[PDB]
DNA sequence: CATTGATGATGTGACATTGATGATGTGATG
DNA sequence: CATCACATCATCAATGTCACATCATCAATG
């Protein structure tokens, strides 16, 4: 049962600026990118001739790291090639990072990368019919803030979830930040059936990455490490932003709201409510 | 099948960690293992402190524990691991020379023989000296199953061939027809008959000039990569050069002529452990060159063609005369009658026709595996997946020839309770080393697993 | 390991009489019987076993294909 | 069976073809015939021989035949050349026949213009759902003696009297009742036949009968549900109003030739409209296992799907001894029988 | 060469929570041999695949499911809201056989009697699937269809190798005038196609009737393993959900909770409607000679789109359809499989 | 108890078979 | 080497061998 690997490990110099800054300056992300060209090659001997890849988000865009886009035009001989490539790759991406990609600091790629992947592993595996690939993912995130829940991006977020649900993809996850537990892909991969990465900066990530990402590939009979509970206590009220439990939602807009309704047009659609069905509401 | 595997095992355990010396071998053996064990091995390779068995006890949820104990007995058996009754636990861990190699192999290590090629200027292209490679199997096939000339002159191959048995003819008169060893060789096609005779190699070479773990790691490298420049210059001992000068000979070595060269890395040598789609003057033609016609209609339909593959079809058939895409030939209950003179069971041979001749039969297995699987149990009754009236007399005519049904092994004794009964006899209801039997006789005629695995239990 | 090497031969009871009948005739080549089901044989003389077993089962048949 | 349902009436057609003392030469209409003094050379009557003259006489434009096949051609030959008839027709029965001569009486009459297609009446609602069994009867060591005692067709009975074999057409039997079915059953014996018939004991069927009783278990049978079990003798054969097929039990199994087979079932597998069952045309094989009679019905079924209809076995009866009236179960009952089968 | 919808009008509001009704006709017609094993149970398989392909696709709505058979309609399935008892009753029919004709008027007013009940918020759409060339009615008909489309219940039907002008008129009549809903067919991948745009919501220029809110909840997986008990079935039930205030245990489904009656789903279901809610910009193939863009896929990578003039097959298709707002490219399968499954333009979520 | 008729009886036609006897191949030979 | 002579093989045709075919006889029918 061959399988694809395909690690999205973001690289925000911003990202990994925090990673840097917290706890002490010693050792950078470099650690990260040794223990992940380590678990690629073990994932790669780990079947025989298992494909896999990887991106990663700039500061402003993404690039296929792995697969080698059109440019021309040791061990096992292959791990050697595998990871110089990536190598040449990622360093040559450290080429493009600058002032002006030191302004494209407004959202956060990773989305767009996820789908994606997403994409290109379901060109292969609509591609690949005979030798069907049972394959999946995995998130990586120096974990920042300076944006407490970037909210934007979460819809399409959840738009990935269920691209793989459907495609029928494991997708497993390690955010590598403070202590904060994103929630968005806390539910991702409760959800999507992945296993919850939440560390600390400078530990030698080889272990964690060795035995809690091994299982899907074609096993899942294993019990699997999520953190603590995945509550469905979903997104806040758009307008009080206070985590909404028992549902005020709007209309065909779906805009979640708290017992505040403006009395008539929701403040995410300009779309009125009947006051007497609002004296409806406020009947409790 | 005698599973590469088990003679890996059989070595006793300091030869064992005398191969684990090589981290290439370290790899490749690990390759074969359950992905169970290739898991659970991963897990232990650098936890740097040996572990009790609970732990992997508790890994697995219900059903497939058996598994499980698949691991951890095959890994016990080819001794990788030493179990440890440490503090009456069973504190696992396993040969540091294993773990150790695999772990340097895993960062950088130490095994220039996993890397012994150079990596120079290799003139072979995939047809570049291949068509020779498979022109020479091709010719080894027909020569042992019996060509029109038997040209094999490999007095060593053929003395291979003969010394295990292999092939069944008058040998001393010089037949060599396919035997109850020869028509198993009709058998097994690439990995079936290419680890058959990698054990005749392995048999023919076994006591003098041995250097067995250097000839085992020189097994490996051969089924590892192409060892292009400088293999065969350097990186090999003068015994692992003469048995890779053999295996060039055999066809395992792709090299060129005149015995000066590095390591030409044929496709037989990454087949043997790959596994994958088997095709290896200046022609050839696929992928559906393989050709056969074999449907509900109990006959022969062929357009495409592989005079190997026709002489393998003519084996276990009639033959008339040979025509423009097809031969004359009809299936029926004499034309297999014909193998069942060579004994040959047409029980290889259903499985073979749906391995087999599919390369002419691909509509024809398309439309009867119908991917009746998801609709196997909507659609309760499968849709001739695959064809059952075929099986059905090919086995009710073994059946019929049946008569007289002769049984393999031999009619073991000693046995004295029902407990050990009872437990042997459900266990060779589980390993499937059991036929028939009855404590009521104390006997039974089949193979000594039961015996194998009892008798280890009880001595060691 | 304990075992004696053999030919082991099952089939319905009958077959197996029809067996040892045709045996006792060709001096008796089964090394042991089990039971109704089972016979041990020699594959030194089993084939000419084969040989007589159709000899007399035709002789008795013919087959006609009428 | 015919032709009174069909839109003629009686009175002209004479049949002294070579049959009566009938009215020669009066036929205002046409004539229905055979081939039995028009040269069937026993001609002792001369009415007889006024038949043929008269056929000679008045040019018949057309000529219906009907399996001449079996006929020598040369009769038919010397008839038709003393007609001075200007056509004909003929109605073949088999594809490759012995009047197929120099003259292949197809140019003599006209080219082939269609020919028979079972595959394509026996799929839809002519003769659809058709398949066939063989049940492989257990076998019993007496009848394993019987193979050692003899080597003679005597044997044929003496395999097919197995009393299992009767449990199972009792079971189909009962199924059929059961299942509203209609069930054929072929044996060419007549004693251990009236054993079984007396076994099952309906209003059976049985060979050297004279036959309204035989009307009587036809409608009985195309009528009435309390007796659901015929037995066809080969009295069957030829020819009859041949009944359409439910459940097709064949017993006898020698029915030289292969093709005497063929015409035989693609005449017992008559038109039948009913739909009920998935498979509403059973065909039915009792041999007993193990038996001379193996190679043969191997043979049956090979001829079976060598021209279209499905075929299976069932050999793992439902109850098997379940079954009521489980007469001469025992092996010991079983040899009593062969006794007596030797005795017929 | 483009056979295209020229203007996508999604940005607006369709039928989101819809009780959707399948009809079915087991008749005499539905036997006749047309079709490859016949319209009977061809349609029955059909069938079952839109149970599925709409329970995805709308996963928030319910459905209950009506034959006719014998110049009499029959329902199959009560309004469910567990698509397994949906796939069941499909089963139990198509082992059942069609008899006699279809008393539509009958299906019809039973339909009419179901969908009372729904409210506001849930909208109402039947859905004939027609393969006859008559009906049988015991009641007048206009009359009952004055009834059904003045309490506003549009219908799609699906008939087949044929036209009846009556079904186009009623249909005209429950859709505002407006019709496309008459479609049949002439092909099996047609068939499957006309199930697949039965699926989505349906707008056409809105009636601005009254946008109502939805108040629900949200319920919690369990803890407990052997603390198995029920009460939407009374049995076993090893963990699950928790009404968010009527705090009964609810085994798995997104339904309507059973002890104070409010819906019960998590977000996902939201989240299918907004997939719903802006679709994107066509991906337009780029003009053959002056898109001159870099030559592979951006979404996925594939490096073919032209040979670079072979003066007739180069000059075809010069394969490139990028998108609209984004203009980034995908591939052709990229761009079918973008627009098909995972809309998620991340070319046009990328910035 | 006359009658008529269904069904066995034995006469007779037609072709398979086996065999007696010519035919021509071949050895011996002057 | 040309010749005759035995020597197996070919071919008409009796033999018998069975099979349809009208005639005889018990026995129900009215
Ligand atoms: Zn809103
Ligand atoms: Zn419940
Ligand atoms: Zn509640
Ligand atoms: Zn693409
Ligand atoms: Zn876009």
């Amino acid at each position: 049962s061959p399988s694809l690997l395909t690690v999205i490990i973001e690289i925000a110099p911003k990202l990994w600026t925090t990673f840097d800054e917290e706890g002490n300056e010693k050792g950078s992300i470099i650690k990260v990118l040794e223990a992940l060209i380590v678990f690629l090659n073990a994932h790669l001997a780990f079947n025989s001739a298992n494909k896999v890849a990887v991106i990663a988000a700039y500061s402003q865009g993404i690039k296929y790291l792995y697969p080698e886009s059109t440019s021309a035009l040791x061990x096992y001989r292959r791990f050697r090639n595998v990871d110089e490539t990536l190598v040449e790759e990622i360093y040559k991406l450290f080429e493009l990072e600058k002032k002006q990609i030191e302004q494209n600091s407004q959202r956060s790629t990773l989305a767009g990368a996820m789908s994606a992947g997403l994409t290109y592993v379901n060109r292969i595996s609509k591609e690949s019919v005979t030798t069907s690939l049972k394959s999946r993912l995995l998130v990586l995130t120096c974990g920042s803030g300076s944006s407490k829940d970037e909210i934007f991006q979460y819809i399409p977020i959840m738009n990935c979830i269920f691209s793989a649900t459907k495609m029928k993809c494991p997708i497993d996850v390690v955010k590598i930040g403070g202590s904060k537990e994103s929630t968005f892909l806390q539910q991702t991969t409760d959800a999507t059936n992945g296993v919850y990465l939440h560390v600390e900066s400078t530990e030698g990530l080889i272990q964690y990455l060795a035995t809690a990402m091994f299982i899907d590939p074609s096993l899942r009979p294993i019990i699997v490490k999520p953190n603590h509970g995945s509550v469905d206590f979903r997104t806040s009220c758009y307008l009080t932003g206070r985590v909404v439990a028992v549902g005020f939602i709007c209309s065909v807009c779906l805009c979640v709201l708290s017992i505040i309704p403006p009395g008539n047009k929701c403040p995410a659609c300009d779309s009125q409510f009947d006051e007497h069905v609002i004296a409806k509401l406020k009947r409790k | 099948k005698h599973s590469v595997t088990q003679y890996l095992e059989e070595i006793p355990q300091q030869v064992q960690n005398r191969l684990y010396t090589s981290p290439a071998t370290c790899l490749a053996i690990y390759r074969i293992l359950p992905p169970l064990a290739k898991f659970f091995i991963m897990a232990m390779v650098f936890n740097e402190n040996e572990v009790p068995l609970l732990d992997l006890d508790k890994w697995v949820n219900s059903n497939g524990k058996l598994q499980f104990q698949n691991a951890i007995k095959s890994m016990k058996s080819l001794h990788l691991l030493i179990p440890n009754k440490s503090s009456g636990t069973l504190m696992i861990n396993l040969n540091p020379t294993f773990k150790i190699s695999l772990r340097n192999a895993l960062t950088g290590g130490e095994v220039q023989n996993s890397f012994g090629v150079v990596v120079e200027e290799n003139v072979v292209s995939l047809d570049l000296l291949d068509e020779y490679s498979a022109n020479k199997w091709e010719t080894i096939l027909h020569f042992m199953v019996g060509t029109p000339l038997a040209k094999i002159p490999s007095e060593k191959v053929l003395n291979l061939l003969k010394h295990s048995k292999l092939m069944e003819e008058v040998n001393s008169t010089g037949e060599f027809k396919i035997t109850n060893e020869g028509f198993q060789f009709l058998l097994q096609e690439i990995n079936s008959q290419l680890w058959t005779l990698l054990l005749q190699y392995l048999k023919m070479i076994e006591t003098s000039k041995m250097d067995l773990v250097d000839v085992l790691h020189f097994i490996f490298m051969l089924g590892a990569l192409e060892v292009g420049k400088a293999y065969k210059i350097d990186a090999l001992s003068e015994t692992q050069r003469i048995m890779l000068q053999d295996m060039r000979d055999y066809g395992l070595v792709f090299q060129k002529h005149s015995n000066d060269s590095i390591f030409y890395p044929t496709k037989l040598a990454l087949m043997l452990t790959s596994d994958t789609k088997t095709i290896r003057g200046l022609k050839n033609q696929d992928i559906p060159d393989g050709s056969l016609i074999v449907e509900t209609n109990f006959k022969i339909y062929s357009y495409s063609n592989s005079p190997l593959q026709i002489a393998v079809l003519s084996l276990f058939v009639h033959l008339k005369a040979r025509f423009v895409n097809m031969v004359l030939g009809q299936i029926t209950r004499e034309s297999i009658r014909r193998a069942l003179t060579n004994g040959i069971t047409a029980d290889q041979i259903i499985a073979y026709l749906e391995t087999h001749a599919h390369p002419q039969m691909r509509r024809l297995a398309e439309e009867k595996l119908e991917k009746k699987l998801e609709l196997d149990p909507n659609c309760k009754e499968p849709l001739q997946v695959l064809p059952p009236t075929v099986v059905d007399q090919i086995r009710l005519w073994q059946l019929e020839l049946d008569r007289v049904i002769t049984y393999e092994g031999s009619l073991y004794s000693d046995f004295e309770t029902s407990q050990e009964y009872n437990l042997l006899s459900k266990y060779a209801q589980d390993i499937g080393v059991l036929l028939w039997k009855d404590d009521k006789k104390k006997k039974f005629f089949i193979s000594k697993e039961g015996n194998s695995q009892v008798l280890d239990f009880a001595k060691r | 390991a304990r075992a004696r090497k053999g030919a082991l031969v099952q089939c319905d009871p009958s077959i197996k009489a029809l067996i040892l009948q045709i045996d006792a005739k060709m001096s008796d080549i089964v090394l042991e019987e089990l039971d109704d089901t089972h016979l041990l044989v020699n594959p030194s003389k089993v084939e000419f076993v084969k040989h007589e077993l159709n000899r007399l089962l035709s002789k008795n048949i013919y087959n006609p294909m009428d | 069976q015919f032709l009174q349902w069909c839109t003629l009436q009686p009175e002209n057609c004479a049949v002294f073809t070579s049959d009566n003392k009938e009215m020669f030469q009066t036929e205002s209409g046409l004539v229905v015939s055979t081939y039995s003094m028009v040269a069937n050379t026993r001609n002792r009557s001369h009415d007889s021989q006024k038949v043929m003259d008269f056929l000679t006489g008045r040019e018949w434009g057309f000529i219906i035949l009907d399996e001449v096949h079996v006929v020598p051609a040369a009769m038919f030959r010397r008839v038709v050349s003393t007609i001075a008839a200007h056509a004909k027709l003929g109605l073949t029965a088999t594809l490759v026949r012995e009047d197929d001569k120099i003259g292949d009486l197809n140019f003599l009459i006209g080219p082939k213009l269609y020919e028979a297609n079972w595959m394509e009446l026996s799929q839809k609602g002519h003769i659809a759902n058709v398949q066939c069994a063989e049940v492989w009867c257990p076998m019993t060591a007496e009848f394993y003696q019987e193979y050692l005692r003899e080597t003679a067709r005597k044997r044929m009975l003496l395999y097919i009297m197995n009393p299992t074999k009767f449990q199972a057409c009792q079971f189909l039997i009962q199924y059929h009742e059961r299942r509203g079915d209609k069930i054929i059953v072929f044996s060419d014996n007549v004693y251990a036949l009236q054993e079984y018939a007396l076994k099952m004991g309906k209003p059976f069927i049985y060979g050297s009968t004279p036959q309204q009783e035989r009307m009587n278990i036809l409608q009985n049978f195309q009528y009435n549900d309390q007796i659901n079990t015929i037995f066809l003798s080969k009295v069957g054969d030829t020819s009859i109003d041949l009944p359409e097929a439910t459940c097709l039990i064949q017993i006898s199994s020698h029915y030289g030739s292969r093709r005497q087979e063929a015409q035989r079932l693609g005449r017992i597998l008559r038109a039948k409209r009913r739909n009920d069952e998935g498979f509403n045309a059973f065909f039915y094989s009792l041999v007993s296992k193990d038996t001379q009679e193996m190679y043969y019905s191997t043979k049956r079924q090979a001829f079976l799907v060598d021209q279209g209809y499905a075929f299976k076995v069932i050999t793992h009866l439902h109850g098997m001894e379940n079954i009521p009236n489980l007469a001469y179960a025992s092996p010991r009952e079983r040899r009593e029988l062969l006794q007596e089968v030797l005795l017929k | 060469k483009k056979r295209t919808a020229k203007k996508n009008i999604t940005p607006y509001q369709r039928g989101i929570i819809r009780s959707l009704i399948l009809t079915l006709d087991c008749s005499e017609a539905m036997l006749e041999k047309d079709l490859r094993p016949n319209r009977h149970a061809m349609i029955i398989q059909y069938a079952i695949d839109f149970v599925h392909e709409f329970f995805d696709q709308n996963p928030i709505s319910q459905m209950g499911i009506i034959i006719m058979r014998n110049g009499l309609a029959q329902l199959v399935s009560q309004v469910s809201g567990n698509p397994q008892d949906h796939i069941d009753a499909l089963k139990s029919i198509r082992k059942q056989e069609p008899k006699g004709n279809p008393s539509l008027q009958n299906a019809l007013e039973m339909a009419r009697g179901l969908l009372l009940p729904v409210p506001a918020h849930c909208t109402r759409e039947v859905l004939i699937v027609f393969g006859s060339l008559s009906t049988t009615d015991p009641g007048d008909i206009h009359q009952t269809i004055d009834s059904l489309v003045s309490e506003k219940i549009r219908v799609k039907v699906l008939g087949l190798s044929a036209q009846v002008a009556i079904c186009k008129e009623l249909c005209k009549a429950t859709n505002y005038g407006d019709e496309s809903f008459y479609k049949i067919l002439l092909d099996e991948t047609h068939l499957k196609e006309l199930f697949n745009e039965a699926v989505t919501p349906l707008p056409v220029n809105k009636i601005n009737k009254g946008f109502t809110l939805v108040k629900m909840g949200f319920p919690t997986r369990i803890f407990e393993d052997t603390p198995t008990f029920c009460s939407c079935h009374s049995k076993l039930v090893y963990g699950g959900y928790f009404c968010p205030n009527c705090h009964s245990k609810v085994c798995s489904l997104p339904t309507v909770c059973p002890c104070c009656d409010l819906m019960l789903i998590l977000s996902t279901h939201l989240a299918r409607s907004y997939h719903h809610l802006m679709p994107l910009k066509t991906f337009a193939e780029v003009p053959t000679t002056e898109k001159f863009r870099s030559e592979d896929c951006f979404s996925c990578q594939s490096r073919f789109p032209x040979x670079x003039x072979x003066x007739x097959x180069x000059x075809x298709x010069x394969s490139r359809y990028r998108c609209e707002d984004c203009k980034q490219e995908f591939c052709v399968d990229c761009d079918v499989f973008i627009h098909e499954i995972l809309h998620n333009c991340p070319g046009c979520e990328s910035k």
